[PDB]
RNA sequence: GAGAAAGCUCCAUGUCUAACAACAUGGCUUUCUCACCA
């Protein structure tokens, strides 16, 4: 019916068990009570105390099992007690089932834990988050800016109109100057990030359900947003939600050299997501946006300035392309299952009319690392998880939208950011010269 | 199978060819190993020089393109059954190189099995002014092949589930002649880029897939695979993908009529990485960057990576 | 991509053993087969 893959991955020996965090709030109840009710995530303080404990009763069984088998060590070694050797024997196997049992049990409820709440996140819902700047002014209009789908239309760089036979519901058609800005956009971030010294790196978009749930992301469920390919034709496959996803995938159960850290890595790829407005790019099921994560050092204030830096990338690109955006932090309540500090940046629309959210960044200091075993080994030798830090630099519909909306004109024309007029070559767009297309269909 | 075109000289090594795989692992490029759980099977990572190499080669053919007035484009990554049936692949079939999404959770949703589904899909049902044709158009996106073969040379990166083609595609006039001169047109810039780059290739002329009424094929001779590979297809249509998906162009007269489609491949990530190595390929291992994409790379020649390569901890390493 | 074989290029879960090993199930690494390259 229902299980996780990774405790099923732990079970046949794909890769080391997960270590968990139930020990480390196992100290104190109350703060961890008070730290899962306020993230309000999938488990609630109510069903903490089972898992608890499941979690006891588990260690106890361990520990006996650990006695019994160094008693069995201890008499085949100096053997090397036959009636006592073959009772212990017993006694160990009838006790194993149990002890496995129980374990699966305990994993299973303790997995849906989330993690740490960090304490300068506010507690609320979106409207409740803080805002941490804004820069720029919403440009002065004579008239009514228009929505960005119809300048779309009326340019022809978007096609939207009867769809839904070839792509279904909301999808979209890049032409000319849309197509040409966007990959502008992704070249010009790409270009900036290497100058930065990232090192790029690419992702195979279809991802296996376990590095799904390591991330964090709930890979099967009712209301699940995330697309699985057919089980006959294949299986145990998904598509990636995000660039990070996959990039956590290359880094699971691998060691990187303690000179190394901090690791930056920059991957452009599709990202599909099935999030089951009625017309425009707010939503698109899948879409291309360049993705920056990295991996730091142990400490957490190395995890924190990297997560700072990777803020001030994204301002600056924002600042360069010239859109109006506010940097507001995400509250508690939306931080979700593997994010510790969570920064969320809306860019101004003037046709929607309300600042849309275009740039994620997540700390996921202990969950991810936890969950995969990504860790970094030192100079002497021992292994240490490392943070990882996740964050969007761009994404094409969003950033298509506000500067689309941001540019317009009178006339109809969209006028070019000086960054991407190099790339574009025209300072400003004109009515496309090609006829557009006239529908025949019955 | 008749060789219409040579260009270039082999290369001579003193030293016996390297492989790919070999190379790009010493210099840590693309990492393919213990990839079955997290990617999947015959999955790859391109990291360092070999992600730029994939950029700086898709930007290299798209400004070429455009500077010839290619119209660019973008294409939805999930298509539909009735798409993919138009454009001549069928997933109704066991084995297919379509990825089906599941039913129960979605209906009818394909992966794009290359670029070309998606720019047919766009045409469909829809009359294109007289005046612009020949209309070409260049999309870049991800393509994935459902099934890649495992029997030759399955530990290998020329083929791959997941592989970045930049795709061309142009609607022409009623005209047998002007598909015809199109696709040689086609068949030109493809090959002055492939010159532009230093590969040698030899195109050939496939006979008779059914689809396509013509087909031209160019391979690149790669050192280290030490035998001819096939690098780009380009295969003409006539009157086959839109009189399947009803796609018609308006003449001057009015009348209603089907035009032809030309599809041909700009570059592959892949098989291109897979010759651009070898053909530069050291005798310290070190690959050389042909000048044409020394501004994109911005270093002359690649060596070792200074960073440390990755070590493996997973449980299933003899202790 | 499908099937099959082997243990190495080995890691796990179990049957009889005081216990190594020996045989099973599965993973991984190789190898042998039948098949698509739009
Ligand atoms: N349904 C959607 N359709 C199109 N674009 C979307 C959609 N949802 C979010 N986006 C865009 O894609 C970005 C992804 O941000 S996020 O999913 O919430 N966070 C991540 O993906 C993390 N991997 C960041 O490292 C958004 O900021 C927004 O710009
Ligand atoms: N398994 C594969 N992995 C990576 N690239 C591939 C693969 N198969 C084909 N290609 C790329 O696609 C090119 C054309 O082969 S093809 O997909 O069957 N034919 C077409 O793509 C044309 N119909 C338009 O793309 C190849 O030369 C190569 O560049």
């Amino acid at each position: 019916r229902n299980r996780n893959l990774l405790y099923e991955y732990a079970r046949e020996g794909y890769s080391a068990l997960p270590q968990l965090d139930i020990e480390r709030f196992c100290a104190c109840p109350e703060e961890a009570a008070h730290a899962l009710e306020l993230r309000k995530g999938e488990l609630r303080s109510a069903d903490l105390p089972a898992i608890i404990s499941t979690w006891q009763e588990l260690r106890q069984l361990q520990e006996q099992i650990r006695s019994l088998e160094e008693e069995k060590a201890a008499v085949t070694e100096a053997v090397r007690l036959r009636a006592r050797g073959r009772e212990i024997r017993k006694e160990l196997v009838h006790l194993y089932p149990r002890e496995a049992q129980l374990e699966e049990q305990f994993y299973l409820q303790a997995l849906k834990l989330p993690n740490q709440t960090h304490p300068d996140v506010p507690v609320g819902d979106e409207s409740q988050a803080r805002v941490l700047h804004m820069v720029g002014d919403k440009p002065v209009f004579s008239f009514q800016p228009r929505g960005h789908l119809e300048i779309g239309e009326k340019l022809d760089i978007i096609r939207q109109k009867r769809l839904s036979h070839v792509s279904g519901h909301r999808s979209y058609y890049l032409r000319g100057a849309g197509a040409l800005l966007q990959h502008g956009l992704v070249n010009f971030t790409f270009n900036k990030l290497l100058r930065r010294g990232f090192t790029p790196m690419t992702v195979p978009d279809l991802l296996r359900g376990a590095v799904f749930e390591g991330c964090g992301m709930t890979p099967n469920a009712n209301p699940s947003q995330i697309y699985n390919i057919d089980p006959a034709r294949f299986k145990d496959l998904n598509l990636a939600g995000t660039a990070e996803v996959g990039l956590a995938g290359y880094f699971m159960d691998h060691t990187v050299a303690f000179r190394d850290l901090p690791v930056r890595m920059v991957c452009s790829s599709t990202c599909y997501r099935a999030e089951t407005e009625p017309r425009g790019l707010y939503r698109v099921h899948h879409f291309t946006k360049v993705e920056m994560f990295g991996v730091t050092g142990p400490g957490l204030e190395q995890s924190s300035q990297l997560l700072e830096e990777f803020l001030s990338l994204q301002m600056e690109i924002l600042t360069e392309l010239g859109l109006h955006f506010r940097v507001l932090d995400m509250p508690t309540q939306e931080l979700g299952l593997p994010a510790y500090r969570k920064f969320d940046i809306e860019a101004w629309m003037p046709g929607r009319g309300r600042f849309g959210e275009v740039t994620s960044a997540s700390n996921c200091t202990d969950f991810q690392s936890r969950r995969l075993h990504i860790m970094f080994q030192t100079e002497a030798g021992e292994l240490q998880f490392a943070h990882t830090v996740n964050a969007t630099a761009c994404a094409v519909p969003r950033l298509l939208i506000a500067l689309l909306e941001s540019n317009q004109q009178k006339d109809g024309s969209v006028l070019v950011p000086p960054a991407l007029q190099s790339y574009l070559g025209t300072d400003r767009i004109t009515a496309p010269t090609h006829v557009p297309l006239q529908y025949i269909g019955p | 199978a008749r060789v219409l075109h040579m260009v270039g000289d082999k290369p001579v090594f003193s030293f016996q060819p390297r492989g790919h795989l070999e190379i790009g692992e010493k210099l840590d490029i693309i990492r393919q190993k213990r990839l079955s759980h997290v990617s999947g099977h015959r999955s790859y990572y391109l990291r360092g020089a070999g992600a730029l190499l994939q950029h700086g080669l898709v930007n290299f053919t798209f400004n070429k393109l455009l500077r010839r007035g290619f119209t660019p484009m973008t294409v939805p990554d999930l298509l539909r059954g009735a798409v993919f049936e138009g454009c001549g692949m069928t997933p109704n079939a066991n084995p297919s190189q379509i990825y089906n999404i599941d039913p129960a959770r979605f209906k009818d949703l394909n992966l794009a099995g290359t670029a070309e589904v998606g720019l047919a899909g766009y045409f469909m049902d829809h009359t294109v002014a007289f005046r612009d044709l020949p209309v070409r158009m260049v999309c870049s996106s991800t393509c994935y092949r459902a099934e890649t073969n495992t029997g030759q040379e399955p530990r290998g990166l020329y083929r791959v589930h997941h592989f970045t083609k930049v795709e061309m595609f142009g609607v022409t006039g009623p005209g047998l002649e002007q598909s015809s001169q199109l696709l040689e047109e086609f068949l030109s810039l493809q090959m002055e880029i492939l010159t532009e780059l230093g590969l040698h290739f030899r195109v050939l002329d496939m006979p008779t897939g059914l689809p396509a009424y013509r087909k031209f094929d160019i391979e690149a001779w790669m050192p280290g695979r030490g035998r001819f590979g096939e690098v780009t297809s380009a295969s003409n249509c006539t009157d086959f993908q839109s009189r399947r998906l009803h796609i018609m162009f308006q003449t001057e007269a009015g009348e209603l009529q089907f035009a032809h489609t030309v599809n041909a491949t700009a570059c592959a990530v892949p098989r291109l990485l897979i010759a651009l190595l070898e053909s530069n390929q050291q005798k310290d291992g070190s690959v050389l960057v042909p000048p044409a994409l020394q501004s994109y790379l911005g270093t002359d020649r690649i060596t070792a990576p200074t960073h440390v390569p990755l070590q493996y901890i997973g449980p299933n390493q003899p202790r």
